């Protein structure tokens, strides 16, 4: 029970995590195809 | 207000679902290109090693190369601007049909039950009505009997 | 039982918020 | 006996307190989805 | 019984033209009549009696069996369901369950984006390194211009043929939409008529 607590707990932070991150991947991303 | 909450619920499902299959499309879309890009830098790069392009042939390719851009952006454009978000936009207004076909079928659960134990009833005043009715006929038939023999 | 109730309520609401940051930042980027 | 008494109720007090904090979670997490729906709302209101 | 049903069959749940069932008025009646003229001529009216008695009892006794549903397990009691409803009672999940699901399809897909975006920054230093390749072989402009012209192209006419297979694929799903669509009218002209 409690391992599920951190295992959902840990998942729940990294979609976040990734969520925050996407911003400067898809930046870097589109500034290097606009870039020519 | 939880009735509102849940509308509000499948209203914001619809509303990250109006672009969320447009994100895949856009993203497959320029990673189909950019591979198209990689293996005709590739196949050109390799090409023009073995065969040189004349001036003329240069000049005459760029016509239809271009030629072929014009109408390949039209293309493009006309998918991009009332054709792609109305299609997801539909998508999104289409989520409704999990919940509506469960709670359609459950009331339908209910309702074919409904209809086979009223007919139950009804038939029960059927047999009700017809015993009665042979009761009552059978008097008659004997009113008539005595008279008769009177 | 009820554990499992806000697991599954919270496991939809942050998908539901990841797709919202998705989204925003989609729109942020491509425009 | 007592040992194992201890331990259930000091096991309940944890689950009871991981189920208030991810309670809090779930408020946070709420509003802040809540926040960026109203944006989105909003801006897809005014564009379309 | 079979009188009063045609007395008491619907005419608006009848599909077909009413039938005005004059012939069942009469024909029925006749042959009532010859059984009635049976029953009374062999028997008394005291059994007669006596055999009403049993089938009103019979009658009482299957309502009764009816009425005593209630030999369940009586744990949270809901869901009047058909007699021996288990096969077709499949876990529709609720309003906040096809939400749940949905929401997980849609993590999946926010999973698959950032496995997209490893897989676009990856290979666009190929893009990157090739057109620099094109720029560092010694090439005329007009090659040049020939390599950006086929370059544009080739992005076009496959960015064009993705753009149609994603547009087709959605219009089929809101076609697929449209076809449990279809089921629910129907099934809503069907209560209507039900009421």
């Amino acid at each position: 029970t409690e391992e599920l607590a951190e295992n959902i707990l840990k998942w729940r932070k990294q979609q976040n995590e990734v969520s925050s991150c996407i911003p400067k991947i898809l930046a870097e991303e589109s500034y290097l195809y606009k870039h020519d | 207000e939880i009735l509102e909450e849940r509308r509000l619920e499948m209203a914001r499902l619809q509303l990250a679902y109006i672009c969320a299959q447009h994100q895949l499309i856009h993203l497959k879309a320029s990673n189909s290109s950019m591979k198209s890009s990689i293996k005709w830098a590739e196949e050109s790069l390799h090409s023009l090693t073995s065969k040189a392009v004349d001036k003329e042939n240069l000049d005459a390719k760029i016509s239809s190369l271009t030629s072929e851009i014009m109408k390949l952006e039209k293309e493009v454009t006309q998918i991009k601007d009332r054709s792609l978000p109305a299609v997801v936009r539909e998508n999104a207004q289409l989520l409704n049909m999990p919940v509506v076909k469960g709670d359609f079928d459950l009331q339908i659960a209910k309702q074919d039950y409904y209809t086979a134990r009223q007919e139950l009833v009804l038939n029960q005043l059927i047999k009700q009505k017809a015993s009665f009715e042979l009761l009552q006929l059978s008097y008659e038939i004997e009113l008539r009997k005595h008279r008769d023999i009177y | 039982r009820r554990s499992f109730a806000q697991v599954l309520e919270l496991s939809a609401e942050a998908s539901k918020e990841a797709a919202l940051a998705n989204q925003e930042v989609w729109e942020e980027t491509q425009g | 006996l007592e040992k194992e008494t201890k331990f259930q109720k000091e096991r309940l007090s944890d689950l009871k307190h991981m189920r208030y904090r991810i309670k809090d979670d779930l408020t946070t997490i709420r509003h802040s989805v809540v926040e960026k729906q109203g944006e989105w709302h909003k801006k897809w209101k005014e564009f379309l | 019984a079979q009188f009063l049903q045609n007395l008491l069959l619907p005419q608006a749940k009848r599909g077909s033209l009413p039938t005005p069932h004059d012939d069942h008025f009469g024909t029925s009646y006749q042959q009532w009549l010859s059984s009635v003229e049976t029953l009374l001529t062999n028997h008394p009216p005291g059994h007669v009696l006596a055999a009403l008695e049993h089938l009103a009892a019979e009658r009482e006794a299957e309502i009764r069996s009816l009425c005593s549903g209630d030999g369940l397990g009586d744990t949270e009691i809901s869901r009047p369901q058909a007699p021996d409803q288990s096969d077709s009672s499949q876990t529709l999940p609720s309003m906040v369950h096809l939400i749940q699901e949905g929401w997980r399809t849609v993590g999946v897909l926010v999973s698959q984006r950032s496995t997209l975006l490893k897989e676009r920054q990856v290979l666009t230093q190929r893009l990157q390194g090739l057109v620099e390749e094109v720029e560092r072989r010694v090439l005329g402009s007009s090659e040049r211009q020939v390599l950006i012209l086929g370059l544009r192209r080739c992005c076009l006419w496959t960015e064009l043929k993705a753009l149609h297979d994603q547009s087709q694929e959605l219009q089929d799903a809101a076609g697929h939409r449209q076809l449990l669509l279809r089921e629910l009218q129907a099934k809503q002209q069907r209560i209507l008529h039900w009421r």
